[PDB]
């Protein structure tokens, strides 16, 4: 029982110890392509890189590297693509991957500037009259509409392949108040954001993997993937007791290093799943209570 | 730069 374990770690104060065991048992696979010289300026941070066995390959001839990782959960039947914050020179790469892997949703859990520094390039247009044209990957990106909530923003983006003239709709889910190495204001404000992504159909298996990124793509990103997956197992197995959060996190660290960055991010992951477990079991009123407590209307 |  997660609650019996959760209560047990809060009374023992061993959250920094449980998390430090996870970093110890975490997988360690070669990042040969990442640490190549030609891909130095494609890596935002030096301690964050994709495993060669799970990295996303770009379908071009020149240089196929982009700091992105396919995380596939076979049992849970869902895949995610986690990636760093696009650098000013890999923005075309970022959208080239989105197209090739046939993705419909992007989830951005950081701001372009946080704590006085630049954590991410402005890889999407802010005004409908100002569309972005990436000439390196021959793409065009245009802003269609945006619904601005208090702590998150849902944009609607049209991406066009200039070579073939195909166009696709891309939903952009921007969580704006999740600080680096911090946690959401409340589990309700997080879950209300997760389900807003679910109902949009971006996570549907008829589409590609969803793209989830923050600044490095492991801290806030893994927390979002860890909660969704765990909830997903809990509706399939129908046996919530069987869901071990510590194991599921270790499974994801096979596909991308450093998933979850702080011990309290791990703590929040428990609370998020414990609260979200109420909807999986059938509670229909908790769908709106999250909406009310999140205070999105503003 | 370094993430940690």
């Amino acid at each position: 029982e997660m609650e019996k374990e959760f209560e047990q770690i809060d009374k023992s104060g061993s959250w920094a110890a449980i998390y430090q065991d996870i970093r110890h048992e975490a997988s360690d696979f070669p990042c040969r392509v990442a640490k190549l010289p030609k891909n130095k300026n494609r890596n935002r941070y030096r301690d964050v890189s994709p495993f060669d066995h799970s990295r996303i390959k770009l379908h071009q001839e020149d240089n196929d590297y982009i700091n992105a990782s396919l995380i596939k959960m076979e049992e849970a039947q869902r895949s995610y693509i986690l990636t760093q914050g696009p650098l000013p020179n890999t923005c075309g790469h970022f959208w080239e991957m989105v197209w090739e892997q046939k993705s419909r949703g992007v989830v951005m859990l950081n701001r372009v500037m946080e704590k006085g520094s630049l954590k991410c390039a402005q890889y999407w247009p802010q005004k409908e009259e100002k569309e972005m044209i990436f000439e390196d990957t021959n793409l065009k990106l245009t802003l269609i509409s945006e619904d601005i909530k208090s702590y998150y923003t849902v944009r609607q983006l049209e991406l066009e392949n200039l070579t073939t003239q195909e166009t696709r709709e891309i939903l952009h889910f921007h969580y704006t108040t999740w600080p680096a190495f911090g946690v959401p204001e409340s589990p309700a404000s997080f879950l209300n954001f997760l389900f807003k992504v679910r109902e949009s159909g971006s996570l549907s298996p008829e589409h590609g993997p969803v793209v989830v990124h923050a600044s490095a793509g492991i801290g806030r990103s893994g927390t979002f993937c860890l909660a969704d997956t765990c909830l997903l197992l809990m509706d399939k197995r129908k046996d919530p007791s069987s869901v071990d959060i510590k194991k599921v996190l270790l499974e994801m660290r096979k596909f991308r290093m450093g998933l979850i960055a702080t011990a309290d991010q791990l703590r929040f992951s428990y609370l998020a799943v414990i609260e979200g477990a109420k909807f999986i079991m059938g509670d229909s009123s908790v769908q709106d209570q999250w909406k009310e407590l999140s205070h999105e209307d503003l | 730069e370094y993430y940690r």
